[PDB]
C-alpha cells in the first residue's frame, strides 16, 4: 500500500537526483557553461546552477523543489549558490541506496540531520576565524574568498566599496547577518567605476519636480500614496461630453480641488514629496502636480513604492496615503535632499545625509556603460553576500570540497563509532560529500576519484595539507592559494540539501 | 441512472475510503510522514503536509464514502479539535478489515451488527482507559502541557509549538470555570518571531486609536458600543435626511452633527473613560470624543467588542437601543502598547482573570495563520479537558487495551458478531501498526509486544512512538486525553459500518 | 427500425426486474441494506421505498420506466411495501420467464397467476384481524410509527414523534369519518430544533412578522384576520417607498403610517381578532409604528400562504381592503406567536378549531437530511396508518403472509389443474422470495430462514408469527409485532401481478429502433 | 430518380407487409407481448391497434406502407378490424410469394383475388343473420347481449350486467354514430364497481377545491355555463405592479388596481348569465373569492373535452371571450349539481338542453377493476353501437373464416392452374383470424381449427373459437358476435391491397 510513495519517492527522488545532477558539470568555475536554445528556441548561456535550473525548467516536483533548493542557497547566503544543487543527489546516491538498502525513509532523515550538524560541527573545527570587526580584514579576506573565485575585477575596487557599505551599516564588531536591506543599490547609466560609490542618503527616482525646487535641504520627506487628481472621466479634468460649457465649468469643480488638496500637501508642508510612480498611482493631476510643485515642494515622482518601502524603513518616512497620514512623523526628516544630474549621465535626486534608522548607505552603481555598470553590481553581490555571510559566520573555511573531504573522513569515522542503523547511513551520509570536490576534480579536470580518494588521507594527515585548488584544480594545499569561503555556504548548502531531501524521505 | 451496487460500490466504497487511507495514515503522528499536495488546477503545484484534511480538498474526493469521510475528518477535526488524519484511516482500516469478509461472502448485516457492540465494546474499556488527569491543578497543568503538544503534533506545527505548548494552557489554565473561547481573546499580529508569541493578560484591541483619542486612561470606564458616530445608527434624531436643491448639502450636514452630537453627549451621558465602538466614530464626534477626555475606539472587532464587554464586565451598546442604559466596562488600564512591532491598545483589569488574550506573534503572517489554526485545536481538546479532566494512554495503547477487550469479547461474545468484531479488533491493533509503521519500526513486535502488553494488561506500559518503542504509558506526554480517542473512536467505528448500509449506489451523473 | 421479438422483448423486460428489483431484495426491511442515491451533480443521499431510488433511476428501460408508475400508488395509498412489490413484481417475472423458460403462456400463467393474487387475497383476509380500534391500534401504529421512524430515522423513533405521527392522522383521520387523505395532514419540515421536536399543527403555522421588540411583538387573540389586502399599507412585494418635501411633511408622513395602521387595524380590529396576514410586505420601519400603534401584522406572506391559511380555517383570505368579513379573514382555534426553536424568530402558531381543511404537523429537525429522513420515514408510516384509520385492517407477515400465502396458492396449484397449476405454484413461489430473500440481506440466511417459517406454515398459519424483518433473536411477526395493513398486503398484492399482466397486454412490440424514450 | 422493378422488390414488398402484420397479430386479444414502444418523442406505445403505431413508423415500401392506410383507413372505417385487413393482404402475400416464384403475377392474379370475395360476400352476406328489435331481443338485450358478450371478457362479477344494461341505454340514448367519444366512459376513482353511474348530460371529473369554492354554489336547476377557452386566473392584472407612492395612501391604491382587471374580466362573464364559468386553463384564488364573492359556480383548468362535450351537450359555445357579455356561447342545463365522488369534485351537468353528450360514469373507485370494464365496454359500444349499425350480425371468433375457407378450397378444386393455388391461398388466409385467439386462448390453431373445420365439415353454421371461454363453438349462439358490414368490409379492404402490391415488383421515387 506504500508500494506508490517509494515509486513516487522513487520518481520523486529521480527527478530530484536528475536536475541536479546535469549541473555537476557545470559546477564550478572550471565547470563547462552550457549555451541552451530553450522552450523559446533560443541560446542561453550559463554556468552556475539557480540561473541554468530556472533558465529551462519543466515540472517535476522534486526538481520544482531543487530549482528552489538551488534559490535557497541564493536567497539564503547569495553565495555557495551552485553548491547545495551537487549535494542534493550525493546525499540522495546514499539514500536511494540506503532505500533500496531499506533504511527507513524517516530513519535516513533524521540519520543526515543528525548527522548534518555533526559535519557543520567538525567544519566549525575546520573553521578559520577572520576578524569581523576590522573592515581591513574583511577587506582582505571576503575579497580574497572572492580571489578564491571568479571576480576582482570591480570587486577589488568596490570591495572596498561593499565592505564599507556593509561597515558603515556594520553596528557589531560580529558584525552579524547583515542583510542588505541597509544598502541600497541603484545604478547611474553615466560615471564611473570610481564614479560608482557609497552615499549616505537615499537617492530618489531621478528627480520629478515641475516647479519643484531643484535642491531643498532638511528635508521633510512628503510621501504621496494618494491621487493627486479630482475625479476621472476622460482625463484629470473630469469631463462630461455633449457641450463645452459644462466640462469648462466642471473645471470649476476639478480646478479648486487638485489645487486645495495640494494646498492640503503644503498645509502641513514637505520639503521633498515621495511621490511613486503614476501607474503605481490610478493617476496624478499635473493640475495639481503643477500647482504642488507651484507651492514649492521639491518631489520626486515616478519612484518605485518598493523604493518608497526601502526609503520608508531606512530613513524612516513613514507612508503617508493621506493629509492626516501628512504629517512631520510620516513625512520624513532629511538632512540634505538634492538632485545631481552630474559626476555621469543620467539624473537622480540625492538625499545625502537624512534622519535615518539603522544607519542607512545608498551605492550608486556607473560606468562607462550599462555592462560596466552590470558587472559592477555583480561585483558587488558578491562582495555584498560573502561579507554578509562571512560576517554571518564568526569563522571562515577554505573552499573546494576539502573541508568536506576532510569532513566524510570524519563522520565516516565516527559514523562508525555511532553504529546503529544509521552507521550505515551516516557514513555513507558523509560519503555524499567528497564527490561534489570530485565533480570538481573532474570539473577542472584531473582524477575526481583518485586525487579526492588521496585527499581524503591527505585530509587524514594535516587535515590540509592538501586540498582541491581550483586555479591548480588538483591535490594542493587550498590555503597556500587561498580558495576559501564563509561558513555559510557550507552550512547553507548542507542545511538546505538535507531538509530539501528530508521531508522527500518523509514525503510519500 | 448509473446503479453501484453493494460490491462494486462496496469495492468503490473501498477505493477511494481504503486510498485515502494510504496518506493519512502514512502522515499519522509525528513520525507520520508527508503526502506531496499537487495542485491539478493551479500549476502543479507542490504542497507537503502531515494533515489530512488539507489533502481532503487540494485533490477533490469523487468516491462518495471517502467523501463522506472528508465530513467525518472535519466533524473529528473540528469537533474533537484532534483526530483529523486519525478517525479517517480508521474507517479505512476497517472497511479494509471487512473487504476479504464481506468477500468471505459475510453480510455487512452480520457485519456492522458485530461491529456495533464491538465499538461500544472498546468504549466500557475506553470508559476504563480513562484516566482522570487533570483532576489537580498540577495535574491539570501538566494534563493540559500532556495534551498541548499533542493536538499541534499532527496538525503540522513542528517548531514553535512548544512555545505555544507553553501559552496555549496558561489561558486554559486560568478558566476553571469552563474550556472558554470567549473570555479567552485570541489574536494573532505580525510582527517580533513565532516563538515571540505573546499573551497578554486581559481583553485586548488589535485596534489602535492613537492620540487621535487618549491613549492612557486608567480605571477606564469603558462602553462596549455598536453606537454610529458618522453612520447614526437607530433611536435616529430628526427627519428623514432629503435633497431638494443644489445647496441642499448644507443642512444634512448640519443635521447629522446634532444625530452624532446627541451620540456623543449621549455616551458623554455614560461617563465613560473609553468608548469602544463596533462602528466608525466620524471626525466631528472623534474630536468631541478626543476634547472629552474619553478615547473612542472605532470599527473595534465584532467578538472582541463582546470579549472586551465580557472579560472587562461590561454591557454594549445594543444598537444605542440602550442610550444611557447599556452597562460599562471599568479596566484599571486602558494602555496602547506595542508588543512586537505594532501598538495594540491593550485593557489590563479586566473583570475576568480566566479571560486570556493570546496575541500571536507572526515572524510572517502565512504560518502565524496556520499557528493559531491549530493552536486553536488544542483548545477545543482542552477546554473539553477542563470539563472532563481525564487521559487515554495514546501510541496505539489503549487500542491494544480495547482490542484485546474486544478480542476477547470476540471469543466472549462469539458469533457473526465475532466474525466482525475480531476483524473490528484488528483494525484496533492497525492503529499501533501506522504510526510504528510511520516511525518505521515493527509492529508486530510493538503490536504482539504491546499485545502481550495488555495480554498482560499493561496500558500504563505501551508504544512510544518518539524513540518508537514499547514502553511506559504514564502520561509521559504519550498519553492522550479521554476525550479525543472516545471522539475518535467513534465516527469511523460509525461511518465505516453506515457506509456499510449503502449498497445499491445509484449515481445519477 | 427493429423489433426485438418475444422472449428478446421478455430477456429485455427481465434485465430490469432482475436488478432492480434485487435493488429492493438488497433493500428489503431495515436489515436491508439501504440504498445511497449519487445524483445527476454527484449529490450522495440514502434512499428506501425504492420508488424514491427508481424515480432517482433514471429509467433507460420500459419496465423500470413502468415501475416508478407501478410503484406509486403503493407508495401513495398505502405509503409502505413500496419495496415489497417492486421485488414481487420483479419476482414473479422471474418464475413466469422460467416457465416460458418451460415453454409456457406468458399469457396462461399470468391468468393463473391473476386470481393467483385472489386466492392469496382471502387467505392473506385471514391473517391479523380487520379491525383496529382508536386506543387499540395507536400503540402497534405508534409501533408502527416508530418502527417506521425507529427503522427509517432514528433507531427508537421518539413516543413524541411516534404518538404526534398517528395523532396528525387521528386527528384528520376523525374528520374523515374513519378515512383521511394526506393534504388534510401535512408535515411541515423546518430544521434547527430536533428530529424529536414535532410541533402538531391544526393548520399554517409560520414565521410572524414584526420590527421593533420595543415595540410589542404579539399575536392577538386565538384568531387570525387574513388579508390579502393590507393591515398595513401594501407594497406589492416589489419597491415602494415613503418620501417627503419638507421637514414637516415628514411629520405628516408618518402619521399617515400610523393612521393608515389604525385606518386598516380599526377595520382589520372591529371585523375578527386583530392579526394580520397580509400576502405583501411593508417597510420595516412603519412595521413597528404598526407595532407602536398595535396589534401586529404578518407582511410579506407568500402568495399561496395567505390561501393556504384562508380556507384551512375554513374561513377566506380578504382580496380587498374595502372588502372585509370574518369570514374573508380567518377562523382559528388558536393563533398565537412560538418561538421555532431557540435558534431564530417566532413561529406564528395558528392551530385552526374554527375548521382544519390541512392539520399540519410541524416537525423540528437537527439535520436536513435527517428531518427529512424522518419526514422521508414519516409520510410512509402517514399512509399506512392511512390504510388503517380509513378502514382498520392489519396482517401479520413479510415473514408470515408470503410464506401463509405461498403455502396455500401452490397448494391450490394442486387442485387447478393444468395452466393454473404452474401459475398458483410458480406465483406463491415470488411470494416465497421476500421473506427469504428478506433474510438475504440479513446475515440470517434467506434459504434457512424460508426452511423455519415453511415448518412454521406446517405448524401454524397466517401466524401471528413470521421471520424476523428486525433481525432479532425472536423470529416472529408478534412479538416483532411488524405488520402491514391488510389493505396495504393486499394492495401490495394488487401490483405485483399487475405489470406481470402488463408486459404481456397487446401483441406490438414494434418500435421506429425506439422503445425506450 | 429512384425506382424499383422485379421480383427482388416484389418479395421485398411482400416481406414488409409480413413484418408490420406480425405487430398487430394477437394484440386486439388482451394477452401477447407488451412492449411500451417509446420513441425519441418520448412517447410510450402501448397501443392495442397497430394504426396508431402504424401512425408513429413508416415503410420504405409505399407496399407495406399502402395496406398500412387501407388497414388504418378499415379502422377508421369502423373503429374496428385494425388487425383484419393487416393480416389478411398480408397473409395472401405470405401464400402466394413462393407462387410468384413461380409465377403469379401476371394478372391471373387479381383474376381470382376480386372474385372469390365477391363469392364470400354473398356467401357472407346470406349467412348474415339481421336481429334489431323483437328479432332476438327487446332490441336493448341486443345490445346488452353484445355487451354481456363484451364484458364476458373482464371476469368480475354481476357488475357486467350491472355494467352491460348501463353502456346500452346511452348509445341508444345519444344515438346519432357509432362514436362513444362523447359517450366516453370517464374513469373515477372511488365508489364501488356496484354504483358506476351513467350521465345523459355532462358531468365534469374534476374541478379544483379553490378559495370559497366551497363557499360557492355547487348546486343548480340552472347551470349558466360559461365555457371559458381563456382563464381568469389571479395574474391576469398582476399583484407586483407597481405604482407611485408618496405616503402610505398611494399603497392602499395599487392593490386595489391589482384586483379589478381579475374582478372586471370574471364579473362581465358572471354578469352575463353565468352561474356556472369553466376555465380550460387556470384560476386564481383571489379570481376565485371573486368567484365566492360571486356566488355563481366556477371551474379553472377544467377538460376541453368536458368543455367541449358541455358545448355539445348544454348548447353553450367555448368562449373565446374571458371578457365576455354573452349569454348564447354560456349553456344551460336543468341540473347543476356537484357531488364529490370518492376524493374528486365532480361537477354534474345534466338535464341538458341536448343529449350530444351521454357520457357513462365508471366507478370501482380502483384500476385492475375499472380499466378492464371500460376496456370491453368500448366494444360493449363498439359493438353494440354497430350492432345496432348492422343488425345483420355473423358470429365472431372465426365462424365464417374456416366456412368459408371450407367452401373456398371446395371451389379451389375447378379453379384450374394459377388461381387454383391462389384460391386455396386466398382460403387459408381467413385462418390466420381465429388462430389470433388459439394462442390467447392457449390453443393449437391446427386441431383446434381443424375441429372448426371438422364442424365445418359438419355443422359449418356459427362454428369458431371462443378465446376468453378457451374453446371452439358456434359463436353466434355462443354471442360471439359481430355486424356482418366490416368483415365484408375487411373482406374487400383484405383482397384490394393484396391485389395492388402483387401487381407490384416496381416502385419508382425520386431523391431529387
Amino acid at each position: 500500500d506504500r508500494d506508490k510513495p517509494a515509486q513516487i519517492r522513487f520518481s520523486n527522488i529521480s527527478a530530484a537526483k536528475a536536475v541536479a545532477d546535469a549541473i555537476r558539470t557545470s559546477l564550478g568555475p572550471k565547470g563547462m557553461d552550457k549555451m541552451i536554445q530553450d522552450g523559446k528556441g533560443d541560446v542561453t548561456i550559463t554556468n552556475d546552477g539557480a540561473t541554468i535550473l530556472k533558465q529551462m525548467q519543466v515540472l517535476h516536483p522534486a526538481a520544482r523543489m531543487l530549482v528552489e533548493l538551488s534559490k535557497a542557497q541564493d536567497i539564503e547566503a547569495g553565495d555557495g549558490t551552485t553548491s547545495v544543487v551537487i549535494i542534493a543527489g550525493s546525499l540522495l546516491d546514499s539514500c536511494t541506496k540506503l532505500l533500496q538498502k531499506g533504511i527507513h525513509p524517516t530513519i535516513i532523515s533524521e540519520s543526515f540531520q543528525k548527522a548534518l550538524e555533526k559535519g557543520i560541527e567538525i567544519l566549525t573545527d575546520m573553521s578559520r576565524p577572520v576578524e569581523l570587526s576590522d573592515r581591513e580584514t574583511l577587506l582582505n579576506s571576503a575579497t580574497t574568498s572572492l580571489n578564491s573565485k571568479v571576480v576582482s575585477q570591480y570587486s577589488s575596487l568596490l570591495s572596498p566599496m561593499s565592505v564599507n557599505a556593509v561597515m558603515k551599516v556594520i553596528d557589531p564588531a560580529t558584525a552579524t547577518s547583515v542583510d542588505l536591506r541597509d544598502i541600497k543599490i541603484v545604478k547611474k547609466l553615466g560615471g564611473t567605476i570610481d564614479d560608482c560609490e557609497l552615499v549616505e542618503g537615499l537617492v530618489l527616482t531621478q528627480k520629478v519636480s515641475n516647479s519643484g525646487i531643484t535642491r531643498v535641504e532638511k528635508a521633510k520627506i512628503g510621501l504621496i500614496q494618494f491621487c493627486l487628481s479630482a475625479p476621472k472621466t476622460d482625463m484629470d479634468n473630469q469631463i462630461v461630453v455633449s457641450d463645452y460649457a459644462q466640462m469648462d465649468r466642471v473645471l470649476r469643480e476639478e480646478r479648486a480641488y487638485i489645487l486645495n488638496l495640494v494646498k492640503q500637501i503644503k498645509k502641513t508642508g514637505c520639503n521633498v514629496l515621495l511621490i511613486q510612480k503614476s501607474i503605481l498611482r490610478d493617476a496624478l493631476s499635473d493640475l495639481a502636480l503643477h500647482f504642488l510643485n507651484k507651492m514649492k515642494i521639491m518631489v520626486i515622482k515616478d519612484i518605485e513604492r518598493e523604493d518608497i518601502e526601502f526609503i520608508c524603513k531606512t530613513i524612516g518616512t513613514k507612508p503617508v496615503a493621506h493629509i492626516d497620514q501628512f504629517t512631520a512623523d510620516m513625512l520624513g526628516s532629511a538632512e540634505l535632499a538634492e538632485e545631481v544630474n552630474l559626476n555621469g549621465s543620467g539624473k537622480l535626486l540625492k538625499i545625502t545625509g537624512c534622519a535615518s534608522p539603522g544607519k542607512t548607505v545608498t551605492i550608486v552603481v556607473r560606468g562607462s556603460n550599462k555592462l560596466v555598470i552590470e558587472e559592477a553590481e555583480r561585483s558587488i553581490h558578491d562582495a555584498l553576500c560573502v561579507i554578509r555571510c562571512l560576517v554571518k559566520k564568526r569563522a571562515l573555511i577554505a573552499g573546494g570540497g576539502a573541508p568536506e573531504i576532510e569532513l566524510a573522513l570524519r563522520l565516516t569515522e565516527y559514523s562508525r563509532t555511532l553504529s546503529g542503523m544509521e552507521s550505515y547511513c551516516v557514513r555513507a551520509f558523509a560519503d555524499a560529500m567528497e564527490v561534489i570536490p570530485s565533480t570538481l576534480a573532474e570539473n577542472a579536470g584531473l582524477n575526481p576519484i583518485s586525487t579526492v580518494t588521496e585527499l581524503r588521507n591527505r585530509h587524514a594527515q594535516g587535515e590540509k595539507t592538501a586540498g582541491i585548488n581550483v586555479r591548480k584544480g588538483g591535490i594542493s594545499n587550498i590555503l597556500e592559494e587561498l580558495v576559501v569561503q564563509p561558513l555559510l555556504v557550507s552550512v547553507s548548502a548542507l542545511t538546505l540539501a538535507t531538509e530539501t531531501v528530508r521531508s522527500i524521505l518523509k514525503i510519500d | 441512472a448509473d446503479e453501484e451496487r453493494a460490491e462494486t460500490a462496496r469495492l468503490t466504497s473501498f477505493i477511494g475510503a481504503i486510498a485515502i487511507g494510504d496518506l493519512v495514515k502514512s502522515t499519522l503522528g509525528p513520525k507520520g510522514m508527508d503526502k506531496i499536495l499537487l495542485s491539478s488546477g493551479r500549476d502543479a503545484s507542490l504542497m507537503v503536509t502531515n494533515d489530512g484534511a488539507t489533502i481532503l480538498k487540494n485533490i477533490g474526493v469523487d468516491n462518495p464514502a471517502a467523501k463522506v469521510l472528508v465530513d467525518m475528518s472535519r466533524v473529528q477535526d473540528d469537533e474533537v479539535g484532534d483526530g483529523t488524519t486519525s478517525v479517517t484511516v480508521l474507517a479505512a482500516e476497517l472497511l479494509r478489515e471487512a473487504e476479504s469478509l464481506i468477500a468471505k461472502k459475510i453480510h455487512p448485516q452480520t457485519i456492522i451488527a458485530g461491529w456495533r457492540e464491538a465499538t461500544k465494546a472498546a468504549r466500557e474499556a475506553l470508559l476504563s482507559s480513562a484516566v482522570d488527569h487533570g483532576s489537580d491543578e498540577v495535574k491539570f497543568r501538566q494534563d493540559l502541557m500532556n495534551i498541548a503538544g499533542t493536538t499541534l503534533s499532527s496538525k503540522l506545527l513542528t517548531h514553535h509549538k512548544d512555545h505555544f505548548t507553553k501559552l496555549a494552557v496558561e489561558a486554559v489554565l486560568r478558566l476553571k470555570g469552563s474550556g472558554n473561547l470567549e473570555a479567552i481573546h485570541i489574536i494573532k499580529k505580525l510582527g517580533g518571531s513565532l516563538a515571540d508569541s505573546y499573551l497578554d493578560e486581559g481583553f485586548l484591541l488589535d485596534k489602535k486609536i492613537g492620540v487621535n483619542q487618549p491613549k492612557r486612561i486608567e480605571n477606564a470606564k469603558i462602553l462596549i458600543a455598536n453606537t454610529g458616530m458618522d453612520t447614526d445608527k437607530i433611536k435616529i434624531f430628526g427627519s428623514r435626511v432629503r435633497v431638494d436643491s443644489t445647496a441642499k448639502v448644507a443642512e444634512i450636514e448640519h443635521a447629522e452633527k446634532e444625530k452624532m452630537k446627541e451620540k456623543v453627549e449621549r455616551i458623554l451621558k455614560h461617563g465613560i473613560n473609553c468608548f469602544i465602538n463596533r462602528q466608525l466614530i466620524y471626525n466631528y464626534p472623534e474630536q468631541l470624543f478626543g476634547a472629552a477626555g474619553v478615547m473612542a475606539i472605532e470599527h473595534a472587532d465584532f467578538a472582541g467588542v463582546e470579549r472586551l464587554a465580557l472579560v472587562t464586565g461590561g454591557e454594549i451598546a445594543s444598537t444605542f437601543d440602550h442610550p444611557e442604559l447599556v452597562k460599562l466596562g471599568s479596566c484599571k488600564l486602558i494602555e496602547e502598547v506595542m508588543i512586537g512591532e505594532d501598538k495594540l491598545i491593550h485593557f489590563s483589569g479586566v473583570a475576568l482573570g480566566e479571560a486570556c488574550t493570546i496575541v500571536l506573534r507572526g515572524a510572517t503572517q502565512q504560518i502565524l495563520d496556520e499557528a493559531e489554526r491549530s493552536l486553536h485545536d488544542a483548545l477545543c481538546v482542552l477546554a473539553q479537558t477542563v470539563k472532563d479532566s481525564r487521559t487515554v494512554y495514546g501510541g496505539g495503547c489503549s487500542e491494544m487495551l480495547m482490542a484485546h477487550a474486544v478480542t476477547q469479547l470476540a471469543n466472549r461474545t462469539p458469533g457473526k458478531e465475532a466474525v466482525a468484531m475480531e476483524s473490528y479488533a484488528k483494525a484496533l491493533r492497525m492503529l499501533p501498526t501506522i504510526i510504528a509503521d510511520n516511525a518505521g519500526y515493527d509492529s508486530a513486535d510493538l503490536v504482539a509486544q504491546l499485545r502481550a502488553a495488555h495480554s498482560e494488561g499493561n496500558t500504563t506500559a505501551g508504544l512510544d512512538m518518539r524513540e518508537g518503542t514499547i514502553g511506559d504509558m504514564a502520561i509521559l506526554g504519550i498519553t492522550e486525553s479521554f476525550q479525543v480517542k472516545r471522539q475518535v473512536l467513534l465516527s469511523a467505528a460509525e461511518a465505516a459500518e453506515v457506509i456499510l448500509r449503502v449498497d445499491n449506489i445509484i449515481k445519477a451523473a | 427500425k427493429s423489433r426485438l421479438m418475444g422472449l428478446e422483448a421478455l430477456k429485455s423486460h427481465i434485465m430490469a426486474a432482475k436488478a432492480v428489483a434485487n435493488t429492493m431484495r438488497t433493500s428489503l426491511g431495515p436489515n436491508g441494506l439501504d440504498k445511497m442515491m449519487v445524483d445527476k451533480d454527484g449529490d450522495v443521499t440514502v434512499t428506501n421505498d425504492g420508488a424514491t431510488i427508481l424515480s432517482m433511476m433514471d429509467v433507460d428501460h420500459q419496465i423500470a420506466k413502468l415501475m416508478v408508475e407501478l410503484s406509486k400508488s403503493q407508495d401513495d395509498e398505502i405509503g409502505d411495501g413500496t419495496t415489497g412489490v417492486v421485488v414481487l413484481a420483479g419476482a414473479l417475472l422471474e418464475e413466469a420467464e422460467q416457465l416460458l423458460d418451460r415453454g409456457i403462456h406468458p399469457i396462461r400463467i399470468a391468468d393463473g397467476y391473476e386470481q393467483a393474487a385472489r386466492v392469496a387475497i382471502e387467505h392473506l383476509d385471514k391473517i391479523s384481524d380487520s379491525v383496529l380500534v382508536d386506543i387499540k391500534d395507536t400503540e402497534p401504529l405508534i409501533q408502527t410509527a416508530k418502527t417506521t421512524l425507529g427503522s427509517k430515522v432514528v433507531n427508537s423513533c421518539h413516543r413524541q414523534m411516534a404518538e404526534i405521527a398517528v395523532n396528525a392522522v387521528l386527528t384528520v383521520a376523525d374528520m374523515e369519518r374513519r378515512d383521511v387523505d394526506f393534504e388534510l395532514i401535512k408535515v411541515e419540515g423546518k430544521v434547527g430544533g430536533r428530529l424529536e421536536d414535532t410541533k402538531l399543527i391544526k393548520g399554517v403555522i409560520v414565521d410572524k412578522d414584526f420590527s421593533h421588540p420595543q415595540m410589542p411583538k404579539k399575536v392577538e387573540d386565538a384568531k387570525i384576520a387574513i388579508l390579502t389586502c393590507p393591515f398595513e399599507p401594501p407594497k406589492p412585494k416589489t419597491k415602494h417607498k415613503l418620501d417627503v418635501t419638507s421637514v414637516e411633511d415628514y411629520k405628516a408622513l408618518q402619521k399617515y403610517e400610523k393612521e393608515k395602521f389604525e385606518e386598516m387595524i380599526q377595520q382589520i380590529k372591529e371585523t375578527g381578532a386583530n392579526l394580520a396576514i397580509c400576502q405583501w410586505g411593508f417597510d420595516d420601519e412603519a412595521n413597528h409604528l404598526l407595532l407602536q400603534n398595535n396589534l401586529p401584522a404578518v407582511r410579506w406572506v407568500g402568495g399561496p400562504e395567505i390561501e393556504l391559511i384562508a380556507i384551512a380555517t375554513g374561513g377566506r383570505i380578504v382580496p380587498r381592503f374595502s372588502e372585509l368579513t370574518a369570514e374573508k379573514l380567518g377562523f382559528a382555534g388558536l393563533v398565537q406567536e412560538i418561538s421555532f426553536g431557540t435558534t431564530k424568530d417566532k413561529m406564528l402558531v395558528i392551530e385552526q378549531c374554527k375548521n382544519s381543511r390541512a392539520v399540519t404537523i410541524f416537525i423540528r429537525g437537527g439535520n436536513k437530511m435527517i428531518i427529512e429522513e424522518a419526514k422521508r420515514s414519516l409520510h410512509d408510516a402517514l399512509c399506512v396508518i392511512r390504510n388503517l384509520i380509513r378502514d382498520n385492517r392489519v396482517v401479520y407477515g413479510g415473514g408470515a403472509a408470503e410464506i401463509s400465502c405461498a403455502l396455500a396458492v401452490s397448494q391450490e396449484a394442486d387442485k387447478c389443474p393444468t395452466l393454473e397449476q404452474y401459475a398458483m405454484r410458480a406465483f406463491a413461489d415470488a411470494l416465497e422470495v421476500i421473506p427469504m430473500a428478506l433474510s438475504e440481506n440479513s446475515g440470517m440466511n434467506p434459504i434457512q430462514t424460508m426452511t423455519e417459517v415453511r415448518a412454521r406454515q406446517v405448524k401454524e398459519m397466517n401466524p401471528a408469527l413470521g421471520i424476523d424483518c428486525l433481525h432479532k433473536g425472536t423470529n416472529d411477526m408478534k412479538q416483532q409485532h411488524v405488520i402491514e395493513t391488510l389493505i396495504g398486503k393486499k394492495q401490495q398484492i394488487s401490483l405485483a401481478t399487475q405489470m406481470v399482466r402488463m408486459i404481456l397486454k397487446i401483441d406490438d412490440i414494434r418500435k421506429p429502433g425506439e422503445s425506450e424514450e | 430518380t429512384d425506382s424499383s422493378q422485379g421480383i427482388p422488390q416484389l418479395v421485398s414488398n411482400i416481406s414488409a407487409c409480413q413484418v408490420i402484420a406480425e405487430a398487430v397479430r394477437t394484440t386486439l386479444g388482451p394477452r401477447g407481448m407488451d412492449k411500451l414502444i417509446v420513441d425519441g418523442r418520448g412517447k410510450a406505445t402501448i397501443s392495442n391497434d397497430g394504426a396508431t403505431i402504424l401512425k408513429l413508423l413508416d415503410v420504405v415500401h409505399p407496399a407495406a406502407k399502402t395496406l398500412v392506410d387501407i388497414a388504418k383507413s378499415q379502422d377508421a372505417e369502423v373503429g374496428d378490424g385494425t388487425t383484419s385487413v393487416t393480416l389478411l393482404a398480408a397473409e395472401f402475400l405470405k401464400q402466394v410469394k413462393p407462387y410468384v416464384e413461380e409465377g403469379l403475377h401476371p394478372q391471373i392474379i387479381i383474376r381470382a383475388f376480386r372474385t372469390a370475395t365477391q363469392l364470400a360476400v354473398n356467401k357472407i352476406k346470406e349467412i348474415a343473420v339481421t336481429v334489431k328489435k323483437a328479432d332476438k331481443v327487446e332490441q336493448r338485450k341486443l345490445l346488452e347481449k353484445c355487451a354481456m358478450t363484451a364484458l364476458s371478457s373482464k371476469l368480475i362479477s354481476q357488475q357486467k350486467a350491472f355494467f352491460a344494461k348501463m353502456v346500452v341505454d346511452a348509445v341508444m340514448m345519444l344515438d346519432d354514430l357509432l362514436q362513444l367519444k362523447m359517450i366516453g366512459i370517464k374513469k373515477v376513482q372511488g365508489g364501488a364497481l356496484e354504483d358506476s353511474q351513467l350521465v345523459a348530460g355532462v358531468a365534469f371529473k374534476k374541478t379544483f377545491s379553490y378559495a370559497g369554492f366551497e363557499m360557492q354554489p355547487k348546486k343548480y336547476h340552472n347551470p349558466k355555463i360559461a365555457l371559458l377557452n381563456v382563464e381568469l386566473e389571479l395574474k391576469a392584472e398582476k399583484d407586483n405592479a407597481e405604482i407611485r407612492v408618496h405616503t402610505v395612501e398611494d399603497y392602499q391604491a395599487i392593490v386595489d388596481a391589482e384586483w379589478n382587471i381579475l374582478y372586471d374580466k370574471l364579473e362581465k362573464i358572471h354578469h352575463s348569465g353565468a352561474k356556472v364559468v369553466l376555465s380550460k386553463l387556470p384560476i386564481g384564488d383571489v379570481a376565485t373569492q371573486y368567484f365566492a364573492d360571486r356566488d355563481m359556480f366556477c371551474a379553472g383548468r377544467v377538460p376541453e373535452e368536458d368543455l367541449k362535450r358541455t358545448m355539445m351537450a348544454c348548447g353553450g359555445s367555448i368562449q373565446t371571450s374571458v371578457n365576455a357579455l354573452s349569454a348564447d356561447v354560456l349553456g344551460r342545463c336543468q341540473v347543476f349539481e356537484e357531488t364529490q365522488i370518492g376524493g374528486e369534485r365532480y361537477n354534474f351537468f345534466t338535464g341538458c338542453p341536448k343529449a350530444k353528450t351521454c357520457t357513462f360514469i365508471l366507478r370501482g373507485g380502483a384500476e385492475q377493476f375499472m380499466e378492464e370494464t371500460e376496456r370491453s365496454l368500448h366494444d360493449a359500444i363498439m359493438i353494440v353501437r354497430r350492432a345496432i349499425k348492422n343488425d345483420s350480425v355473423v358470429a365472431g371468433g372465426g365462424a365464417i373464416e374456416m366456412e368459408l375457407s371450407k367452401y373456398l378450397r371446395d371451389y379451389s378444386r375447378t379453379i384450374p392452374g394459377k388461381q387454383q393455388l391462389l384460391i386455396g391461398a386466398y382460403a387459408k388466409a381467413l385462418e390466420i383470424i381465429p388462430r389470433q385467439l388459439c394462442d390467447n386462448a392457449g390453443f393449437d390453431a391446427t386441431n383446434i381449427l381443424n375441429k372448426l373445420r371438422a364442424r365445418h365439415a359438419q355443422g359449418g353454421t356459427w362454428y369458431g373459437v371462443d378465446i376468453n371461454n378457451e374453446d371452439i363453438a358456434d359463436n353466434f349462439e355462443a354471442f360471439v358476435w359481430e355486424p356482418a358490414m366490416v368483415r365484408i368490409n375487411a373482406l374487400t379492404a383484405a383482397s384490394e391491397a393484396a391485389c395492388l402490391i402483387v401487381s407490384v415488383d416496381e416502385t419508382i421515387k425520386n431523391p431529387r
